[PDB]
């Protein structure tokens, strides 16, 4: 990588050696997944992200995750790491219904990772609709992480009033 | 012995309790450096909620303040001081709170 000349294209290459990571081995993907992140100047992205969300259809499918879980957090990171620097968009909106779908912990954490951080980051917008969707979740659920996330997002607060 | 003891004889039920009471309890039995020391202790344990109560108890004693305290009162709610968001809110709350009251008044109506 320390051939920092660093061309586009193999970058790119990636996806395509990525496709065969459906045939699982977790370990080896997250391995992927590290080595993923690293390319993308916030680019070759789109594509990928589109993959991405192909990855996440796919990561719905019917599933019995017990590696893939993993994978699933860490993509998260690696995801989030992108995002810090990119504009981002609605992939992204995809993720807080994916989330709401999802029932564990880890994620929440994350989320709220995400409260932190959005409370940090405003161009606001999206989280407007976001708050909506949330809204929508929110009335659609009930649970202790809800009623933790309650809290905050009360705390937050704004208009509508 | 109970407070000793309690920390390692554990039960978080007790706590509850014995919080209450001691809430009401503090300056009027000094001890203040033992006593802090405790509470500290008490609050170590996690639990947002365990936490907490070392904070609740305190306003009945903090308000009275005891062989050294009402400077340092003042000065403690500085040291000590969390995030965790509704962890990190309970102590910007009661900052918050503490932000809105002179701290006398402050003292007077939440005490009662």
């Amino acid at each position: 990588k320390e051939h920092p000349a660093h061309e586009r294209v193999l970058q790119d290459l990636v996806m395509d050696i990525l496709r065969v990571l459906s045939t699982p081995d977790l370990e080896v993907r997250k391995k992927t997944l590290q080595l993923a992140l690293d390319l993308v100047s916030s680019r070759n992205v789109e594509e990928l992200v589109i993959v991405l969300k192909k990855e996440v259809i796919k990561t719905n499918n019917v599933s019995e995750h017990e590696d893939t879980d993993k994978y699933r957090q860490l993509l998260v990171r690696t995801l989030h790491s992108c995002s810090v620097r990119f504009p981002d968009m609605a992939a992204n909106v995809i993720p807080v219904l994916m989330e709401f779908l999802s029932d564990s912990n880890e994620a929440a954490a994350a989320d709220v990772l995400e409260f932190v951080r959005e409370a940090i980051q405003r161009f606001d917008n999206l989280r407007m609709l976001i708050v909506e969707k949330m809204l929508e979740v929110f009335h659609a659920i009930k649970s202790v992480k809800i009623y933790r996330g309650a809290l905050w997002i009360l705390g937050e607060y704004c208009s509508t009033k | 012995h109970l407070c000793e003891f309690i920390e390692d004889c554990e039960f978080t039920v007790l706590a509850t309790r014995i919080l209450h009471l001691l809430g009401q309890e503090g300056p009027k039995t000094n001890n203040p450096s033992k006593y802090i020391r405790f509470i500290y202790n008490r609050v170590v344990l996690e639990h947002e909620e365990v936490r907490a109560g070392a904070v609740s108890a305190l306003a009945k004693f903090g308000a009275q303040n005891e062989e050294m305290l009402p400077s340092i009162l003042v000065l403690l709610k500085r040291c000590v001081m969390d995030d965790d968001n509704e962890v990190r809110d309970r102590a910007t709350f009661y900052l918050n709170v503490l932000e809105q009251k002179q701290k006398a008044l402050n003292a007077g109506y939440i005490l009662n």
